[PDB]
């Protein structure tokens, strides 16, 4: 299509889109925070028995983040883009490919704890 | 709060509903999430226990601790074909309490046993806090319907269900004389009325044949598959994708769960737009090694990867006819009950069969069995 020829049925679906990022920037405070509380266990005083159940409890967690980022994706797998809206287009791959950064961070943490 | 109406409850085995007759006509009675429906999912948590909505949107998660399909073990003894043939398929542990079947789960740091009506009476607890969420008054009497095919011991396991939820259980009826109920059939002037139930929906597919001669409901067959439904449908989309997707790049994604699982969702819902639309497009960005996928299916094809399938539902309806002793011209009414009754092909089949008879589905599919608990609700 042309240059220059921003739609406002566009702006709708890029408000779409920056709750979405909204929604990912929420769930990675949380893999943050959980991060911080990995590096707690790893360097407190938790004997054997007990890191094993603070570090499984952690799991769950890391599993609730994986499976909030996963919900985004299935999110944004509904939208349908025409190739006019190249400015969504754009902002749709820059989002799926944070939130797959991201996933591979979880991966990182889910399996080397709890198991 | 004050005192509140009877209730109409089809206790599925994926799927609840609840529905209220008030004010001249039915309501179906959306949860806390507005949804018409609730997932018959029960979930024990490192520290609480969910039901519903909350249960099924952790199943990822806690795979071995999330109960559903309780109705499928309600009332049966452990031996039982279908519990040992079931069980192969179910995350969550299923013992053997002195010859009758136990779900066996962890729920707050310890292991814990469960009967199949214990299950149901918290499913049952979700759908009648549901009623008195929207009603905002005490309900207390419903009517919960059964299948058909239901013995004496899976009858009385869903009656104790009701009363371990603190349910009046005014009456226990069957699901194709509830579907039949909300058409009203049993109010149509003439001679004795032989009805169709065609019921495609939760996982399973029944076909029944009733006969309703002054008010008097009488199941003359049963048939059908207990593993069919909208999941084998996706399932076959899902196939057609991964093929196209080495078709197109060389590449397998069938053995990432992530991958496959962002095609499967996009394919329930593709087929939901088949119902209604010719075509459905999917765009799925990075779908597996950075790869986009973006693509479409016409309805036609949907139909093709599906086609044994769909003619397979006609085979029930051959054998129900056969041993209630009845030819296809004999049938007055069919009615369609369950969510994949809405697949137009599906609908062309039956009505092509019944030589052009036109079917009874103006009523939605999911709700159908509740609605007409709720008009029986209403009588009581
Ligand atoms: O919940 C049980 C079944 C029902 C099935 N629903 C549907 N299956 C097919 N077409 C539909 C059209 C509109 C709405 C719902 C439709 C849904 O995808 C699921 O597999």
């Amino acid at each position: 299509g042309p240059l220059g020829s921003n739609s406002p049925q566009e702006e709708v679906e890029l408000k779409k889109l920056k709750h979405l990022e909204k929604s990912v920037e929420k769930i990675a405070d949380q893999l943050e925070e959980l991060n911080k509380e990995l590096t707690g266990i790893q360097q407190g005083f938790l004997p054997k028995d007990l890191q094993a159940e603070a570090l499984c409890k952690l799991d769950r967690r890391v599993k609730a983040t994986i499976e909030q980022f996963m919900k985004i994706l299935e999110e944004i797998d509904t939208l349908i883009l025409p190739e006019n809206f190249k400015d969504s287009r754009l902002k749709r791959k820059g989002l799926v490919k944070k939130v797959q950064a991201f996933l591979a961070e979880c991966d990182t943490v889910e399996q080397n704890i709890c198991q | 709060m004050s005192k509140g109406p009877a209730v109409g409850i089809d206790l599925g085995t994926t799927y609840s509903c609840v529905g209220v007759f008030q004010h001249g006509k039915v309501e179906i009675i959306a949860n806390d999430q507005g949804n018409r429906t609730t997932p018959s999912y029960v979930a024990f948590t490192d520290t609480e226990r969910l039901i519903g909505d909350a249960a099924k949107n952790q199943v990822a998660m806690n795979p071995t601790n999330t109960v559903f399909d309780a109705k499928r073990l309600i009332g049966r003894r452990f031996d039982d074909a279908v519990v040992q043939s079931d069980m192969k398929h179910w995350p969550f542990m299923v013992v053997n309490d002195a010859g009758r079947p136990k779900v066996q789960v962890e729920y707050k740091g310890e292991t814990k046993s469960f009967y199949p009506e214990e299950v149901s009476s918290m499913v049952l607890t979700k759908m009648k806090e549901i009623a008195e969420a929207y009603l905002g008054k005490t309900v207390t009497n419903a009517v919960v319907t059964v299948p058909a095919y239901f013995n004496d011991s899976q009858r009385q396991a869903t009656k104790d269900a009701g009363t371990i939820a603190g349910l009046n259980v005014l009456r226990i009826i069957n699901e194709p004389t509830a579907a039949a109920i909300a058409y009203g059939l049993d109010k149509k002037v003439g001679a004795e009325r032989n009805v169709l139930i065609f019921d495609l929906g939760g996982g399973t597919f029944d076909v029944s044949i009733l006969t309703i001669e002054d008010g008097i409901f009488e199941v003359k067959s049963t048939a059908g598959d207990t593993h069919l439904g909208g999941e084998d449908f996706d399932n076959r989309m899902v196939n057609h994708f991964i093929a196209e997707f080495k078709r197109k790049h060389k590449k397998d994604i069938s053995e990432n769960k992530r991958a496959v699982r962002r095609l499967r969702t996009a394919c329930e819902r593709a087929k939901r737009t088949l119902s209604s639309s010719t075509q459905a497009s999917i765009e799925i960005d990075s779908l597996y090694e950075g790869i986009d996928f973006y693509t479409s299916i016409t309805r036609a094809r949907f139909e093709e990867l599906n086609a044994d399938l769909f003619r397979g539902t006609l085979d029930p309806v051959e054998k129900a006819l056969r041993d209630a002793k009845l030819d296809k011209s004999q049938i007055h009414d069919i009615v369609l009950v369950g969510g994949s009754t809405r697949i137009p092909k599906i609908q062309k089949l039956l009505q092509d069969f019944f030589n052009g008879k036109e079917l009874n589905k103006s009523i939605n599919p999911d709700e159908a069995v509740a609605y007409g608990a709720a008009v029986q609700a209403a009588i009581l």
